[PDB]
Order: structure tokens, then sequence, then C-alpha cells
């Protein structure tokens, strides 16, 4: 359970300045790494974000025509995964192309998607000689993205949360009529609340309650009552201004949310590529 | 020493989440998709998943890093 | 690493286990899968009657876990002729038991694998969950498991008749069982093949009829058998109490929605009635 799980004990950061210190120190340790084995050939942290941005758009382009079906749950595992490698680590020293399939391949183990190997790496749109290939980088990488997680695997998605918000909508709460039409927006912005870096910063609940009220005012519904009421909030304010707080502050980061621009992210595939080729 | 049952106390830090064997009475389940005859008959009740569910929907979501 | 292999434990049919300087070592497709069951799930479980996962360390496809060295488990207990299990002793065990697997389920997870032998007893007396090889979440529709879970002599009539979709019920119905090896010190049901199990199952416990179990023909592999009266449990277990008669009559209940939860068997009468569980340090050492 979410409560008393790995991700909320240590996945969980109190702001985006811990992540940013993190990707930093990861970027300014490879750098002092590279410097003592042997110039500008290094990306600087935002380019490492820019194209932790664009792999994992691809990652997520991987895993949406993943024949079989692969569940939205491994999906999400494989995201987190992606996120959580990359906060310590550099794209100069682990490939995130790799990395990438490393991680769905962890999370269609860890979520019990049973895939056979060979039919894993078939959905790669590359030869079968690339396709071994692969598949030999995915299984060196696979113990290596373990060990970066710190062995912890479990993934709480917002998916279920939100099934769960849905089912108590429509049990205590008539004032909203037909909940299901809040589904799609709110969906819409799941999405772009996973680009951003909430789902390091927010619990599963809050990043699910903040995307059905973010879809009910854009519906112009009201269900301030649903939090003060329904959940009770009316008997501790505190705890609701804090809710509030926590889900404008999700709105913001996804308005802030800068898509990486294919120009750049060119100039930048170019340079980690160079930066791999080297040493 | 005689033994005394006490209830497991996890704090969830979300709102209190009803007992499963409440949702029927409370109306929960019918929001849920009923349990096939095969799925009854080997345990499966639609009343797990919507215990499930609502558990993870109010699961720390009053949470604060 | 930081851990000196002291002693070859023995072997299992998934790694080999070591005990190490006091804790036990587990050491084209990858990272094998069973030790990644382990692995995610006793990570986000802890609990004094479930095993614990300290540390996890591998190697290319290889991979070691560490666990908290545990003296012996519930089969050595058993077997050992030179033991006496009193009532006292019974109750502890099944008290352990029922509270690691009530945390468990809490947790939305199966253990599926409960027997004897993955009861583990540390020097202590706690009790502990282990093997969690087979251990799976439950409580997702969308989320289909198999039948041929559960070793045989342990496995639930809805197992057997193929059950894809099940609960708690799996794992209650193995802590029946492990009562029942408790009380007579063998296997209860000790069947040699499915259809076997089964049929031990009914000739002891009676053939199921539509009113103890409504939905029972619906299972997919479901065999009619002979209506065999069954053997009232207070023949079986000459020395029960009605107590303990009620809570086994509650674990071995055919249908398993109405079989009796860990939550609920915790609060049946012959847990708080006299005389009370055996205190760890007193539970007999084999
Ligand atoms: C993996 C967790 C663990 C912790 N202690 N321990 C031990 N302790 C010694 C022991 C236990 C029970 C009975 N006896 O006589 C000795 C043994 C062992 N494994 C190897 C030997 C046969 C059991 C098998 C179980 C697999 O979990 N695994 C473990």
């Amino acid at each position: 359970m979410y409560h008393n799980s790995s991700q909320k004990r240590h996945w969980t950061f109190s702001s985006e300045e811990q992540l940013a210190r993190l990707r930093a120190d990861a970027n300014r340790k490879f750098r002092c790494k590279a410097v003592a084995n042997g110039d500008p050939v290094f990306l600087e942290p935002h380019e490492e974000m820019t194209l932790c941005k664009y792999y994992e758009k691809r990652l997520l382009e991987f895993c949406s025509v993943f024949k079989p079906a692969m569940p939205r749950s491994v999906v999400g595992t494989a995201c987190m995964y992606f996120k959580r490698f990359y906060l310590n680590n550099s794209v100069m020293e682990y490939h995130p192309r790799i990395i990438m399939l490393t991680c769905a391949f962890l999370a269609c183990k860890v979520d019990e998607f049973n895939v056979s190997s060979p039919q894993f790496v078939g959905n790669l749109r590359e030869s079968p000689l690339g396709q071994e290939k692969a598949l030999e980088q995915i299984l060196e990488y696979e113990l290596l993205l373990i060990q970066q997680l710190n062995f912890h695997l479990i993934v709480h998605n917002p998916y279920r949360p939100f099934e769960g918000f849905l089912i108590d909508l429509k049990t205590r709460y008539p004032i909203l009529e037909n909940p299901e039409i809040l589904r799609k927006t709110a969906d819409d912005f799941l999405n772009r609340i996973a680009l951003t870096d909430a789902y390091l910063l927010y619990t599963p609940s809050q990043i699910a309650l903040t995307a059905i009220l973010s879809s009910a005012s854009r519906a112009g519904i009201t269900m301030e009552s649903y939090l003060s009421e329904s959940l009770m909030l009316k008997e501790n304010r505190t705890c609701l201004s804090q809710l509030l707080d926590i889900m404008k502050s999700m709105r913001n980061l996804v308005k802030k949310y800068e898509p990486p621009r294919s120009e750049e992210v060119a100039v930048l595939k170019q340079k980690l590529e160079r930066c791999h080729s080297a040493e | 020493a005689l033994y005394e049952y006490q209830p497991l106390q996890i704090e969830t830090y979300g709102p209190h989440v009803p007992e499963l064997e409440m949702l029927g009475r409370l109306g929960y389940l019918n929001h849920v998709r009923a349990a096939s005859p095969q799925d009854l008959a080997g345990g499966y009740t639609s009343s797990l998943a919507c215990h499930r569910a609502l558990q993870d929907a109010f699961s720390g979501l009053f949470w604060q890093p | 690493k930081r851990y000196e292999k002291l002693d070859f434990l023995g072997e299992g049919q998934f790694a080999t286990v070591y005990k190490a300087r006091i804790v036990a070592i587990k050491k084209k497709d990858g990272i094998n899968r069973t030790a990644l069951r382990e692995i995610k799930l006793l990570q986000e479980l802890s609990h004094p009657n479930i095993i614990g996962l300290l540390d996890a360390f591998g190697h290319k496809s290889n991979i070691s876990l560490v666990f908290d060295f545990m003296e012996t488990d519930l089969e050595v207990i058993i077997k050992d002729n030179s033991l006496v299990l009193t009532p006292s002793h019974i109750k502890a065990y099944m008290l352990m038991t029922l509270q690691g697997l009530e945390y468990l389920h809490q947790h939305w997870i199966l253990h599926r694998d409960l027997k004897p032998n993955n009861l583990l007893l540390d020097e202590n007396g706690v009790l502990k969950l282990a093997d969690f090889g087979l251990a799976k979440s439950f409580g997702s529709p969308n989320r289909a498991y198999t039948h041929q879970v559960v070793t045989r002599w342990y496995r639930a009539p809805e197992l057997l008749f193929g059950a894809r979709m099940y609960g708690v019920g799996v794992d209650m119905w193995a802590v029946g069982c492990i009562l029942a090896e408790l009380l007579l010190r063998v296997p209860f049901l000790p069947g040699d093949s499915d259809l076997d199990q089964l049929t031990r199952i009914f000739e002891t416990l009676g053939t199921p009829t539509e009113e103890q179990w409504p939905d029972m023909c619906s299972l997919p592999d479901y065999v009619t058998f002979k209506s065999f009266p069954g053997i009232p449990l207070h023949h079986i277990f000459s020395a029960a109490g009605d107590d303990l008669l009620d809570l086994i009559q509650g674990l071995f209940l055919f249908n398993p929605c109405a079989r009796i939860t860990a939550t609920q068997a915790l609060k049946m009468k012959y847990f708080s009635n006299r005389p009370g569980p055996t205190p760890g340090c007193q539970l007999p050492r084999p």
C-alpha cells in the first residue's frame, strides 16, 4: 500500500529544488569521473533534462505500440523507473535509449506482464541483428537499473486511485450528475502530469484527485463540497488548505512544463552520441 | 496470558475507507462490475475490487513529503 | 561483499541458501522472475510474522537476497516425534501464522505457497511466512491468476476445480490444512494427484453441494464426485475442543466467500479462550 510503501518513503521528494540538486549532482559526478579517467563535450543538466523528457516520450511511444497490449500500470511503472534512474545518473554515462528499454523490460517483469524476451525485442522497429544486440544490452543493464532503484520495484500509479475516486463520487456526490463525464479530460491531465516531476513530488492519490478536479473546473463544475463534506475536510480546515495548495502546485507544474523542441533535441542528441562515442 | 484481538493500526494519511462488509449497504457496489459466477465460486467478489480501489484513492491523500 | 559465508544451509528449486555473518543469503530471460517477485513484495512489507528482506545484491543475471536467519520451520516441529504439541503450542503457531496472513491480506497480497516448511521459526519462537516466490497481489478483476498454485496437499478445492480468480480463501484453506497437520502430526489430505486430492477432501469433509457452494459447478475444471457423507470433525480431531472445531470448520468451509478470513479467524473464541498461546521463548525446539 502507498501509505507504507518504498515510493512514499524514499522516492517522493519535498521540492523541485531537491530533484534539481540530485540531477546536477549526477552530472557533476560524471564530469569528475570522466575528467579523472581522461572539454566542452559534456551536456549541461538542463540539456540532460531535455534529453530525458524526449526519451520518456519515446518510452511512452514504445509502450503504446507494444504487442501484446501492455497494461497502463506497466507503462507507468516503466516511466517511473526511467525518472528515478535519471535522478541519480547521467545520460552521458548510460544511454537513455537503452535504459528506457530496460525500464520497460523490468516493469514488465515486476508488474507480472508475461512476455518472452524475444517477443519483447520483436516490438523494436530495428533489424533482427539489432534486436539481438538490444536484448543483450537490456540484459546487461537490468541489474544496473535494479541497483539504481535501490531494489524498490513496486510503483504506485494514479490509475487505481483515479478509479476509486470515480467510484466514491458516483456513490457519495449526487451533485456531480455523471462523474464519468470527468474521465477523459482528467485522463488528459493525468498524462500531462506524468510528463512533469509530479510523480516524484506528490502522492498517486493527490495526482488523481488533482486530475479529476482540473477536469471538473474545465467542465465548469464546482466540487468544493466533495472535499469539504464527503472527504470531511471541514473538520480540519488546515488539511483542506494543504490539499488545495498541493493541487495548485501540481497545476502550476503542468502549466510551466516546456516540451522539448525538435531542433534543440537533435543538437543534444548529436552531443550525447559524441559523448558516448568518446570515452 | 490470554490472547485478545486488537485490529491492525496502520496510518493511511487519508480519508476513512468504509468497511468491506458495508460497501453494498452504502451503494458503492452499484458502480463496480459484478463478479461473474465463476469469480464468486472461486471467492472473488466485486466488493474486493471496490475496496481496493477506494483504499488506493484515499491512501496518502493528506500526506506531505 | 560484507557477508562472510559460514555454512551451506541448503539448495532450493530456484537458488541456494547459505548462512552468513547471522543472515541467510538466497544466491536470455534476464533476472529470475521468482527472485524479483520476492524482492518487490518483501520490500513493501514489514511485519514481525513476515520474513524480512534485509538487503539485496547481484551480478550479471544472478542476484542474491539477504534474509534474517531462521532456526527451523513448522515441518521440522510437526515431524519431530520427540516434540509434544500441546494445545497452547498449536494456538501460538496458529496465532502468529494468522497475524502474518492478516497483515499480508490487508496489503492485498496472497501467499499462495502456505505449508509447514514455509512457516519458518527463529530462535526466539517468532513464526514468519517465507518463500514469497509464488505470492501475488489480489483484488484486481482484470488480473487473472493460475489455479496450479499452492502445494497439492494444502491446495483449496476452488484451486483444484480450476479457479483463476480467487481471494484469501486459498491461504485460509492452506492454514486449515496446517492446523490439521499440527493436530494429527501427519499431512491431513495427502493426495497423489489433483483428482485424488479432491477425492480425499470430499471423503474426509463430505462432498459439497449447492447449498454449501452455490456457484461450485461454474468452476472450469469442475468434476462431480461420489456423495461422501464425510467424517464429523470431532471424530477426526478427537482431542479438539468445541472452539477449535469451530475454527477448523470455518477454515474448511467449501465456499471460499464463507470461509473465514484471517481477521475473522483471529476474532474467534478459540484464540481468546484458555489456555493462552505459548510464549515464543517456550515453544518447542527441534
Ligand atoms: C531463505 C530464507 C531462510 C532463512 N533461514 N533459512 C534457513 N534456515 C535453516 C533451516 C530452516 C528451516 C529448517 N531447518 O532445518 C533449517 C534455511 C533455508 N532453506 C535451505 C534449507 C532448507 C530450507 C530452505 C528454505 C528456503 O526458504 N532458508 C532460510
